């Protein structure tokens, strides 16, 4: 028996009014560590908060949509917790106005759209976005992150090399698909301003003529 | 190969007018331009596909119509069958990357200049001031007064009123009126082709500066419902709002210090809001508060709120016993 190490911490967010949020935590111990999300001590229960299991059991993820302000901005804790041990960590939420929006917050220029693809067969959705300082793009697949944490692996991440004028180009690659790829895609997009999310798009997979 | 998939800017054009597909790789995807992409010793290549997906047979350029110039395929002039993703793709022996370009060759939408699934769209504010551009013109720009382009509106000539004023290739509305909704047509001549770009213009109120205004339930009077226990409440709230913008309207139920919609419950719980009228761009909105099983619990005041960039206003029900 182990007692519950962080394997991911959540980090602080600055969202927009009406968008979402999420914070993710993950980690590890024996047994396997329950999460629950907090806040001032009292676990979060409201119907705009939802916490999505990874199917690892290794975390959870807190969604927060459509995002209020200010009544959703606070500090929120993850912790995790097993009859060996347990660990917390916090995290602030801030929430601005559309009107109260910086210039230089990122903005969703495209987002990902319906795609049918074959198994097996490569399927990409693609972002474009921008923003000042220029934005990373990460992914979301049902609420849970995407990993395109491993190179060499079947989901990979593309970056526009970046010229300065136009948006930048961002792309989730799905090498030899299947049937657990379906599902509802959207693209996040992040720089020190805060973060912003596109429509959500789904990916269907068709049986291989 | 590092394959980008299909690339955000789209070519929709007319049958029968130039079009010049340019390679989107070193217009936003690499730093580098053309130039410097075959001296540093890459090579360039097009490819056609029909959709995703099917497989690209090469291009097979003649001269004169779909000539492959520097870094661009250009088409003189179009043709039906020209639809489809053009697939723009760099070598090495070490490196590759390609994307694809999409490129749709629509009709005169019948008894009209324009495509209805092929065109602008621009909103403006009534008494302020709208710039109509003519696009994308860039390569049957011409450095001479002649030829002109010629503006259509409803795919037909009219005498514009002068608070219209035209340059070279936009229109400018000093005050934007009722009439002015509708479809502008630009057309311009070179080659000698013709071209022809359409934006639909809508018209909303100006950005107002009052907080929206409440209906049901009244921003003074403490209007008063009632309900019998272990029944069901419909507490409607109805408002008004003027145009802010592209914002969706925020109304929504309280109960003291309280949020309805931050209630994991299925005894009480806010509808959807419905709009009710909308009309350029101000809106009357309703949403509504259900409770199913009326306890004792749930009498009393609820109330109603209303937000806006301008402010936010509320109004209050008691809930009471028959
Ligand atoms: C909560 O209460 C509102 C108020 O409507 C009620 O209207 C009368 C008939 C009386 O019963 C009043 O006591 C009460 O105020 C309900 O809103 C209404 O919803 C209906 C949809 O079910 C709308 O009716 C039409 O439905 C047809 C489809 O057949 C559409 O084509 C029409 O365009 C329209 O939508 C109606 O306009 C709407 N009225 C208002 C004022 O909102 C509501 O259904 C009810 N329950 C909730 C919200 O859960
Ligand atoms: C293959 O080409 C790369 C260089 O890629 C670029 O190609 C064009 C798109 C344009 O952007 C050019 O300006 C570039 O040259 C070569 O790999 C590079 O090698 C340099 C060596 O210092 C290195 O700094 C870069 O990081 C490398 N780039 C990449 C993407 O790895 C490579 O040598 C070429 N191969 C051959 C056989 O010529
Ligand atoms: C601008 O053109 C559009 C079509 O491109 C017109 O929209 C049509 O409006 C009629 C009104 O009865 C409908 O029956 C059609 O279905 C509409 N078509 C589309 C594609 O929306 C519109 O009327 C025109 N604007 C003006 C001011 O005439
Ligand atoms: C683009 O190519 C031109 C030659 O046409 C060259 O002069 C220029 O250096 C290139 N761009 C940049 C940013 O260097
Ligand atoms: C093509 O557009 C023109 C407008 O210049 C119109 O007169 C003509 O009728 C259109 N073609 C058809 C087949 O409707």
């Amino acid at each position: 028996e182990t007692p519950p190490r962080f394997t991911r911490t959540p980090v602080d967010q600055t969202g927009v009014s009406g968008g979402v949020a999420s914070f993710i935590c993950q980690a590890t111990g024996d047994p396997r560590p329950k999460i629950v999300w907090n806040k001032k001590g009292k676990k979060v229960s409201n119907q705009r908060f939802e916490v999505i299991e990874f199917d690892d059991g290794s975390g959870s993820v807190l969604r927060i949509q459509p995002l209020r302000t200010p009544r959703d901005e606070a500090i929120y804790e993850c912790v995790a917790s097993n009859n060996v041990g347990e660990i917390s960590v916090s995290t602030r939420l801030t929430v601005l106005r559309e009107d109260q929006i910086p210039r230089g917050f990122p903005t969703i220029d495209m987002g990902p759209q319906l795609k049918v693809v074959e198994r097996t067969r490569t399927a990409t959705m693609l972002c474009a976005a921008s923003g000042n300082p220029d934005p990373e793009i990460t992914w979301f697949k049902d609420f849970l992150p995407v990993d395109t944490s491993n190179n060499n692996g079947r989901i990979k991440q593309l970056r526009s090399e970046s010229i300065g004028g136009t948006p930048i180009r961002g792309a989730l690659q799905i090498e030899q698909s299947e049937e657990s790829d379906q599902g509802k895609y959207e693209c996040v997009a992040t720089n020190s301003a805060g973060t912003r999310y596109s429509a959500p798009a789904n990916l269907y997979v068709r049986e291989l003529r | 190969c590092t394959d980008w998939s299909v690339d955000i800017k789209k070519y929709q054009v007319l049958v029968g007018e130039p079009v010049r597909i340019k390679c989107a790789l070193f217009y936003g995807y690499i730093r580098t331009n053309y130039s410097l992409a075959q001296s540093a010793g890459l090579s360039l290549m097009w490819y056609k596909s029909s959709g995703p997906g099917d497989f690209e047979e090469p291009i097979a350029f003649d001269g004169s119509r779909m000539s492959k110039e520097e870094d661009s395929i250009w088409f003189r002039p179009t043709l039906l069958q020209d639809s489809g993703l053009y697939a723009c793709v760099i070598r090495n022996s070490t490196y590759c990357m390609k994307v694809s370009i999409s490129l749709t060759v629509g009709e005169n939408d019948t008894g009209l200049c324009y495509n209805s699934k092929m065109k602008y769209f621009e909103k403006a504010e009534l008494s302020k001031s709208k710039e109509i551009s003519c696009r994308d013109i860039e390569d049957f720009l011409l450095p001479t007064r002649e030829p002109e382009i010629l503006w259509y509106k409803e795919c037909r000539t009219k005498a514009w009123r002068p608070s219209i004023v035209f340059k070279r290739d936009t229109l400018l509305i000093k005050e934007v009126k009722e009439d002015d909704i509708g479809n502008y047509t630009c057309e311009l001549k070179y080659g000698g082709f013709v071209v022809r770009r359409t934006t639909e213009l809508t018209v909303t109120a100006p950005l107002t500066d009052k907080p929206p205004k409440l209906l049901y339930p009244m921003e003074s009077k403490l209007t008063v419902q009632e309900t019998q226990l272990g029944g069901s409440a419909n507490l409607t709230c109805r408002a008004f709002f003027g145009y802010s913008g592209d914002v969706s309207p925020l109304i929504y139920w309280m109960k003291g210090e309280k949020f309805i919609e931050d209630l994991d419950e299925n005894r009480v719980w806010e509808s959807d809001i419905r709009i009710l009228k909308e009309h350029l761009g101000e809106q009357e909105v309703s949403i509504s508060l259900i409770v199913d099983s009326v306890e004792e619990g749930d009498l009393g005041n609820y109330s109603c709120y209303v937000e806006n960039g301008n402010g936010r206003r509320h109004a209050s029900v008691l809930l009471h016993k028959r």
